[PDB]
């Protein structure tokens, strides 16, 4: 029928400005300029960006738009036989939030630590601390920063956990937070687009209020030019190399986040006519505009500690959870009103991740009440009871080897499973749907078609693309480990369920229509692959 | 329907001095939307401006377009000839699409007085049973021109058909055509015929007249 | 090299129904969007239908819905338009119009096709020589004319001495009276000319099947 629009235009791109912008932004892109060749990075990054980023987050926005439907339906009507896509992907988007809203909880654990004269990360003395801990970060592994031994032993208390199988007992403070995670979910997707795109005004530019002022802070620092030096210093040398082709790629992917189905469901509460081509450029570019500025407020800061306090560069430069949680707050407890700094800090990281939680729930919210109108009738009742599924297992996130838990599903949550899902539905919309026809809804839409440069990178670029980050990524394949710890045979393999779970869909939902319609093996095919428009 | 005003419906110009044409829609369009098509006389529609100030292909620079909302406007610098055509203009920013009402731009000359010629029926015509009496006025300036039958001394009104040619691309002129048809028996039931042109250049009509006998 | 060409139309009585087509060539026929433009005899143009590159998206105005249907043939290269239930109103001339981004407008144009649509029958002209009175026989130029009467429908073919003779010609514009066409035509040339050399008349009114020419000669 007809279903609600925004209430705004800058609820939509607030929104997905929102869910795109993500701790990614901060701790993955900055360590990848540093790491490869510099402010040269920028080369093999903005190629990967421009042939195979974008013109897969312009796909799914426009699709989204079109069928006015979520990922389950959207692909339903678009080829039946690869429906299985639809489910695939909002699976992938199901098993994120499980482990994902955990970054949120550290996030509040921070912040409620936060309030005091004297971080009680900055000293060595405390009774969580172990006679190998040292004010600040070192390259020998027995040796802790005063920082890391804060996050590990107090926080997570990880030092408690044997591996997996063991994960100890549910930290309280933690199950708090992530429930005042949930809660905060809970009454943003609460009534739908209506308030929820709203709220997004303020965890999408809370960010940058708190980017504006460390970025100031961070070039007044003493060392913070020796810092830009060591981000942005060029080197071509890198630009050579496959890694840097392939950590460009990688990073440009899982940047713009497409497969959760969320830019899909996002764009299904657009005006038919609303120029998406625009949007999907406007909300690209503010994406990696993030990240740039970002670096400059990271290794500012960088700089100051490897001028001031001594450490090696190549010691502190570094990506995921470290950075934020122990590097970061390390340099901030040494300057002049830390605790300022570090509360617009902690607040920071939160709405960085409110935004994308939110998003990635309201794919499944959308998809599902768009297959199943018992669960459109009682949004209220649904994400009550999904959000309480969440917190439930989520505890395990909370128990002292819950990082173990963490680290686990980020690997296998989508890591494979997200970049089939994605191939699948390019080399959907792009063959066996076709881009002429893509290209004449769109052109319905905007009052043009799109150009022949993005229907070669839909049906060419972007798959090559695609597998150029598997394969040169399979080729890579470690069996888990984090930090001397080595994960069970077994527990890898409970991964691999996970992986591939979300993608047997595709095969497994096209086995059972394929033989769920009548008629001769050519014929069924033609019944499967008529989209739904055309009848 | 958004409904597309245009004005003037008709104007004249000199050569070389400067043009400018309105197009008002009812409802306000995206300047992205509106276009300019000009079409000359006898031949089909050409895309002049599109996207309210881009010249199409082949446009002269002379040309340009500007608006925005429900005003928009067509300008020609320097006017040639080339140009006398007519105007309109089109907006795709919504279904039903709509052209303006057009505005044609015709060239302005110096005022010529014109030549009327009269031609009484025909061997053919008047054993057909019809008698019709036919007057040419030609090549004169400006476009308006009154013609007056009179049989005998009165004058006939009912009966007439009057056609006008298109402004010539030559001498920038008009031409008009009048026929006035009878029967062969009201034809041959009376005296003379005449045709005169009253026009803005005489005071005095210019007259044509025949008797039947000669 | 992008030609367009309308083909289709004619007479149609009031009620009746006719199909429109439109020859596309010089470019990927698919890949643009068609329309549909008419203009009246009173010279107002027209949108009446739109067809997608795939047709799959089709706009028609008010006052066509319904009676009209356009498709499209991307094998061939054709437009089509098929009109049902015709009122006068229809009557037109119907331009195929080419344009696929609405920003940039109908970029290309067809020469166009006419439908008229009347009850009333068609007719054959009577062409007429028209020849200047006895005396005074001045000079130094005198005028011809040639008058086609009583005709329908439109179009007519005028032409002096087979297309000979292009200059002095004014040959004005059909003016329906009653169901019935009339057209004329006056010729000017030099005194010299004649009645030394022949001039004549050049009709053709193929609706009818007519041919026609006419000698003037001063009877
Ligand atoms: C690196 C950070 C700090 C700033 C942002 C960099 C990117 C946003 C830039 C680098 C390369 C740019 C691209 C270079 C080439 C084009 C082709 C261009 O295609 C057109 O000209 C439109 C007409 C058509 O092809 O249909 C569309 C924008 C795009 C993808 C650009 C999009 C913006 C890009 C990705
Ligand atoms: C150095 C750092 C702090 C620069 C910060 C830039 C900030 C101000 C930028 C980044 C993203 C931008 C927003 C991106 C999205 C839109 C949509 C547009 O329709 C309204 C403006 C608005 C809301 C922008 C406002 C300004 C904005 C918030
Ligand atoms: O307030 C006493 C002392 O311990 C605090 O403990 C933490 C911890 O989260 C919970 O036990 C609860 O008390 O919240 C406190 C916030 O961090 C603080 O760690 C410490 O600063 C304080 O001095
Ligand atoms: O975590 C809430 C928990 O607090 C106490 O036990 C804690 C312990 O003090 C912590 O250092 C950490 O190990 O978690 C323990 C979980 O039992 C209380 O004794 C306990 O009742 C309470 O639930
Ligand atoms: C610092 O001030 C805060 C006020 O919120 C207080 O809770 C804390 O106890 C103070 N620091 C110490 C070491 O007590
Ligand atoms: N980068 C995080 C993207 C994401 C996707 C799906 C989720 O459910 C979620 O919480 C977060
Ligand atoms: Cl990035
Ligand atoms: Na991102
Ligand atoms: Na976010
Ligand atoms: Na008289």
């Amino acid at each position: 029928d007809e279903r609600e629009t925004w209430s705004g235009k800058v609820d939509f791109l607030l929104s997905v400005i929102g869910f795109a912008v993500d701790l990614a932004n901060v701790w993955r892109f900055p360590y990848l300029c540093y790491k490869n060749g510099g402010g040269a990075f920028l080369v093999p990054y903005g190629i990967m960006l421009a042939v195979g980023g974008i013109p897969l987050f312009y796909m799914e926005l426009a699709l989204g738009q079109h069928n006015r439907k979520g990922a389950i339906t959207c692909w339903g009507r678009l080829v039946p036989l690869f429906k299985g896509i639809g489910y695939a992907v909002v699976l992938i988007a199901f098993y994120v939030d499980f482990y994902y809203n955990v970054i949120i909880a550290w996030s509040l654990r921070f912040f409620f630590a936060s309030f005091t004269n004297s971080l009680p990360w900055t000293s060595c003395n405390n009774i969580w601390n172990t006679p190998n801990c040292r004010p600040f970060e070192g390259h020998v592994e027995g040796f802790q920063s005063a920082a890391s031994e804060y996050f590990n032993r107090y926080i997570l208390e990880l030092n408690r956990s044997e591996g997996i199988h063991d994960l100890g007992a549910i930290k309280w403070d933690m199950a708090l937070c992530l429930l005042i995670v949930y809660l905060i979910c809970y009454f943003s997707l609460w009534k739908g687009i209506s308030t929820s795109g709203k709220v997004v005004w303020f965890t999408a530019l809370f960010p940058y209020a708190v980017l504006l002022i460390l970025l100031i802070r961070g070039l007044t620092l003493p060392g913070s030019f020796l810092g830009i030096q060591y981000y942005l210093t060029p080197n071509f040398s890198a630009i050579y190399k496959a890694e840097v082709w392939v950590d460009a790629a990688t990073q440009v992917f899982f940047s713009l986040g497409p497969g959760f189905g969320v830019l899909l469901a996002y764009a299904s509460y657009n005006k038919y006519h609303n120029n998406v081509y625009k949007d999907a450029l406007l909300t690209s570019f503010i994406n990696s505009a993030t990240s740039f500025i970002a670096g400059f407020v990271i290794f500012s800061v960088l700089g100051y500690m490897a001028h001031t306090l001594g450490v090696r560069i190549e010691d502190v430069a570094t990506e995921g959870p470290g950075l934020v949680f122990v590097v970061y707050p390390a340099a901030i407890a040494t300057m002049p009103a830390s605790t300022f700094w570090a509360l617009i800090f902690f607040m920071m990281l939160a709405t960085l991740g409110l935004d994308s939680s939110f998003g990635g729930s309201e794919a499944i919210i959308t998809a599902l009440s768009d297959e199943f109108p018992k669960i459109k009738r009682n949004r209220e009742l649904f994400v009550a009871g999904l959000f309480s599924l969440y917190f439930v297992v989520g505890l395990a996130s909370c128990t002292q080897g819950g990082f173990y838990f963490f680290h686990l599903l980020d690997r296998y949550a989508a890591g494979y499973s997200i970049l089939v899902a994605v191939f699948f539905e390019a080399i959907a919309v792009s063959w066996i749907y076709g881009t002429n026809r893509f290209s004449e809804d769109i052109r319905d839409m905007i009052g043009f078609p799109p150009g022949r440069y993005w229907q070669v990178c839909w049906r060419f670029v972007a798959p090559i693309f695609l597998l150029f980050i598997t394969v040169y990524g399979l080729i890579g394949y470690e069996p888990l480990t984090y930090a001397d710890y080595v994960y069970p045979s077994w527990a890898n393999a409970l991964g691999w369920c996970i992986a591939g779970s979300s993608v047997v869909m595709i095969p497994a939902v096209a086995i059972f229509k394929l033989l769920s319609t009548p008629g001769s093996l050519r014929q069924r095919f033609t019944i499967l692959t008529t989209p739904w428009r055309d009848q | 329907e958004n409904v597309l005003t245009q004005s003037p419906a008709i104007m004249s110009t000199s050569p070389g001095e400067k043009v400018t044409m309105t197009c008002r829609a009812s409802s306000s369009v995206g300047s992205s939307y509106l276009h300019w098509y000009q079409q000359k006389s006898g031949a089909s529609p050409k895309l002049w401006i599109y996207s309210t100030s881009n010249l199409a292909s082949g446009v002269p620079a002379r040309f340009s377009g500007s608006g925005s909302g429900t005003s928009y406007s067509l300008t020609i610098s320097s006017v040639e000839a080339e140009d006398a055509a007519t105007y309109y203009c089109q907006q795709f920013s919504g279904y039903p699409l709509t052209f303006g009402s057009g505005t044609k731009l015709e060239m302005k000359r110096a005022d010529a007085a014109p030549t009327v010629s009269i031609f009484p029926p025909s061997s053919e015509q008047l054993t057909s049973g019809g008698a019709s009496v036919v007057c040419f006025l030609n090549n004169f300036y400006p476009k308006d021109i009154n013609v007056k039958w009179k049989i005998d001394g009165s004058e006939r009104q009912n009966g007439v058909l009057n056609s006008w040619t298109d402004q010539d691309s030559k001498d920038s002129t008009y031409s008009m055509s009048s026929t006035l048809t009878l029967t062969k028996d009201e034809y041959e039931r009376h005296n003379s015929y005449t045709c005169e042109a009253t026009h803005k250049t005489s005071t005095s009509p210019i007259v044509k007249s025949f008797n039947r006998n000669e | 090299e992008v030609q367009l060409v309308e083909s289709g139309g004619g007479l149609v009585k009031p009620g009746g129904s006719l199909k429109l087509s439109c020859a596309a060539s010089g470019f990927t026929f698919s890949s643009y969007a068609m329309s549909w433009v008419r203009q009246s005899p009173e010279k107002r143009l027209e949108w009446v239908a739109e067809i997608s590159s795939g047709g799959r998206y089709i706009y028609y105005s008010d006052t066509v819905t319904g009676r009209f249907t356009i498709s499209r043939d991307n094998a061939r290269n054709i437009l089509h338009l098929e009109m049902s239930s015709l009122r006068s109103e229809d009557t037109a001339m119907y331009y195929c119009a080419r344009g696929e981004v609405r920003q940039r407008g109908f970029d290309y144009w067809g020469q166009g096709t006419t439908l008229t649509v009347s009850s009333a029958k068609t007719t054959a002209p009577s062409v007429y020589p028209l020849a200047p009175v006895c005396g005074d026989t001045t000079g130094s130029s005198v005028t011809l004319g040639c008058l086609v009467k009583g005709y329908f429908p439109e179009p007519v073919t005028l032409t002096w001495n087979s297309g000979s003779l292009s200059s002095g010609v004014h040959t004005f514009p059909a003016v329906l009276q009653s169901d019935l066409y009339t057209l004329s035509s006056s010729v000017t040339v030099t005194s010299s000319t004649w009645p030394s050399q022949s001039i004549t008349c050049n009709v053709a009114h193929p609706a009818s099947s007519t041919k026609v020419d006419k000698k003037i000669e001063p009877r």
